[PDB]
């Protein structure tokens, strides 16, 4: 969380493994793994994706791609609103910042990209 | 400040404030020599118990207040309202948390206190000759809760002024923001309805009014999230 | 130095009145020289408020019946005071077999015999008696019943075949003993409509007491 | 809170935030058998090694973000950059620290990596076909720095997103106000030039802007102080 | 003879005959490393893991065979079917138990096996030459089951007169009547998706078709009763 000091409220972070749909509301997302971020205690939060895993083949159009399906989803609901006192911005930003556990691998060299040395 | 975990719940609170363990008794769970000895009642552990968090309710300068049944509210609300409907019989202990995120400049004080068979009474018509009985709205609001009319006498004839007679703890904006309160499982019976009989009820009062200078966020969120302690159940339909 | 007088015992002893039978021979009241009281401790108006104090409560009752003619006269009559158990049936009559069936307790006594005095116990089913009920029994009008809390009935009447000669007035006194309680809550401030709920009337909100004119002047 | 001293330089500091020490090295001397055993490289303790507090840059809503060259910043200031200029070769490593001062009713955060043979690369025309080099007042601003005039892309063709790659640490004015750096020599060689390469390029860029209320100062004053660790030359002319 | 009981769930059934434990191998867990070692696969014990006993299929002369698949069978019953829809991943073994109930005057014999993956290939048109794939009626038929139409190939091209190379057991009526088979998690992963596929099918076709004299009941009541044998699941939705 970026935003003034005097900021605080509750932000609701939610998880639906894969497969389970986007959470109709806050509070359906509120009986999934989830976790409430009073960014008025703490400026940081991380959060863990216990897994993810790109297996499952696909060979659509006529071109084999190795997929995902796994689309672990991250939702995020105002628990309560945003609450400052006078004189400080009523917006503030976020960043995400991720990386993988020490759990993470990779199989197959695939060189692949859209920028090359031009000629 | 520290953040602790039941689960898949995980909620950012404060290390350790004052906890009101009401009557100074801790929920505990019901021994083997009991009326029903035979249909072993089986007591959640798992998903069951952990952290809910109820739709946060708004703090404004012209709020009665507001309150809660037990255990009403979540007979409504996920996989412990799926064991209080389809189940016979029902005890548990709870562990209330209540908190509000304002800014150094608002104003107010919030009385927070558990009222055993908290039986609502409405006006009676207005004149006192109706004999109209509370709706079932405003008997088990479920976990929106519902808001006083006549604050003063809680909605049901008794002074509000004397309420800290009963498990409570106060929230000062200039102070805290956040009250904890331990409430054991009391009734007449060992065991219960978890749809019929509401144990208890959750009351929170703005007895010192939300306050503000203009520019400042109007609203103070109230944040309810709750936890069943030694939670049981027998007799499943 | 001793607070003996400050325990609930020491509070809710004394035998109150709660209850008045009246047998007049001419009248639209009780024309069957009977009558049927189901046990109400709220009779003695002062009660009510002292009980609803406590959430729960548990006690032994000391019934003693005081009868005369309404000028408080005593007469050579004799008397049948019946106790129905919750469950059991009330006669409906000055004739009902009720009157002879043994497992109805019945006590006989002269109005010359000085007062009549049983003991009652603690007739719930539940471990205590609730003034407050959250709930229904398995917007409603089956709201704060909580039924259990029935003591059972009291039937009086004048002996014989035949209506009595003298016009009669029976007074209940109830002395509470053995007395626990649990959960104190907020005193009564409003004042009561109904003898089943704490419903109250929304118009007429008074402050639980007296008012003055500035917060600095006494 | 407490102030360090290093000769005639006196800096009022906080005790000891986090400090990130680059690649897990410490800016150490170098051995005698090396390439140059002969001309004994002379090294600086005196005044050359001391706090040095660079002309404060002022942060605003609009600001791009702005980066410095190393030895280059140096070389023309005080009596280091006597011995950059003056001598043959050179290997150092630095203490870098930036502070900002803000009222609680700021917001922004700051990332402030270092980054290794930081070579710019301008716009190339605009279309793409123009082999345009970039000047020397953008290759080597000196003490004053120079803006970034495409941050996303750190004008020269890389995501920012994965800057942190580098040695870095976060400059969020609701949490910490100072972040300090600790970076040692690096490059393909024991010793270089001091005038003709710049090792590396100090980064200091505005991920979430500057904001408040009006009324509030509108700029925020971001003051580098550096000190040069186990510095060597050699080759006096 | 005897009745064993698993929680509310109370089957008699005859001491204890010849029972295959498939491959020689016991439905057992799966330990901590493995490939989801965080997200700790709760385990079902308590009603999860009890006696069902399916709707019981009418044995005539005229039946050409039944076969159910797994955990598809299930996933629609009780609060197995809860766990196995509202859960993204599953292992499990099963007990099956399988009983007739007829006179020393009936005649038969019905082969009773599992058979890992097993796929059901239609007619194809009859002549050969449409690329008709089985409904999902076919490929998933539930808790009540589906008939073979080409029982001797299986409905899907395989002699049946070679299926005793899979786990099986016999019913010869003028012999035995009850066959139990314990079947442990087989896939070529860890854990799967139990929607999705049907690790096994369980397999039950009269050899030796069902004889009696006019006057006997003309039909045999075949009771299917199965178990979940350390059965896991992960990843709530």
């Amino acid at each position: 969380f970026t935003g003034s000091f005097m900021a605080t409220g509750k932000m609701l972070i939610a998880y639906t493994p894969p497969g389970g749909p986007l959470p109709k509301d806050r509070a359906t997302a509120m009986l999934g793994t989830h976790v409430i971020w009073d960014f008025g205690l703490q400026s940081s939060v991380t959060l863990v994706i216990p897994w993810i895993s790109n297996t499952h083949y696909r060979a659509h159009a006529r071109d084999g791609v190795f997929d995902y399906y796994t689309t672990g989803l991250v939702s995020i609901w105002y628990q309560t609103n945003y609450v400052v006192p006078i004189g400080a911005p009523n917006t503030a930003y976020i960043i995400a910042l991720a990386a993988a556990q020490k759990n993470f691998t990779m199989k197959l060299c695939k060189d692949a990209s859209d920028i090359l040395q031009t000629g | 400040v520290a953040q602790l975990t039941i689960g898949n719940s995980t909620i950012t609170t404060q290390e350790a404030a004052n906890i009101i363990v009401g009557y100074g008794e801790w929920p505990s769970y019901c021994s083997d020599s009991d009326a029903t000895a035979v249909d072993k009642p089986t007591r959640p552990d798992v998903s069951v118990n952990r952290f809910y968090t109820l739709d946060t309710k708004l703090w404004e300068k012209s709020s009665k207040g507001w309150y809660w049944k037990f255990p009403d509210v979540l007979t409504e609300t996920g996989v412990f309202g799926q064991n209080a409907q389809f189940h016979y019989l029902y005890r548990s202990g709870f562990c209330i948390h209540v908190q509000c995120n304002a800014s150094k400049f608002h104003q107010g004080a919030l009385l927070v206190a558990v009222l055993p068979e908290y039986v609502i009474g409405t006006v009676a018509g207005g004149t006192g000759t109706e004999d109209t009985h509370p709706p079932y709205k405003q008997t088990q609001p479920g976990a929106d809760g519902f808001e006083l009319q006549h604050p003063y006498v809680l909605d049901a004839g008794i002074p509000i002024s004397q309420l800290t007679v009963c498990p409570h703890q106060w929230i000062n904006l200039r102070t805290n923001n956040c009250a904890t309160i331990i409430v054991p499982y009391i009734n007449a019976l060992p065991f219960d309805s978890a749809l019929n009989h509401c144990n208890f009820g959750l009351l929170v009062v703005p007895i010192s009014p939300l306050d503000y200078d203009q520019g400042a966020t109007p609203v103070i969120p109230i944040t309810i999230t709750l936890a069943p302690m030694c939670s049981e159940f027998a007799g499943l339909r | 130095h001793s607070t003996a007088e400050t325990t609930l015992d020491s509070f809710f002893s004394r035998a109150g009145l709660v209850g008045e039978i009246d047998l007049p021979l001419k009248g639209t009241t009780n024309p069957n020289g009977y009558a049927n009281w189901d046990i109400d401790i709220t009779g003695y108006a002062q009660m009510r408020r002292k009980v609803e104090l406590f959430t729960y409560m548990r006690f032994d009752a000391e019934f003693t019946f005081v009868a005369c003619t309404p000028t408080g006269e005593v007469v050579p009559q004799l008397l049948q005071y019946m106790f129905v158990p919750p469950g059991a049936p009330k006669p409906d009559s000055r004739e009902s077999l009720a009157w002879q069936t043994a497992t109805n307790p019945s006590v006989f006594v002269k109005l010359s015999d000085p007062p009549a005095q049983v003991s009652v116990p603690f007739m719930s089913p539940a471990s205590a008696y609730q003034w407050f009920y959250d709930g229904y029994p398995t917007k409603d009008l089956e709201y704060g019943a909580m039924p259990n809390n029935m003591m059972g009935t009291f039937s009086v009447r004048t002996v014989g075949t035949s209506k009595s000669k003298y016009p009669l007035v029976v007074r209940i006194y109830m002395r509470m003993k053995h007395v626990r309680a649990w959960i104190p809550r907020p005193m009564r401030n409003q004042n009561y409509l109904f003898k089943a709920n704490p419903n109250y009337a929304g118009n007429s909100i008074k402050p639980t007491g007296a008012s003055r004119t500035a917060i600095t002047t006494l």
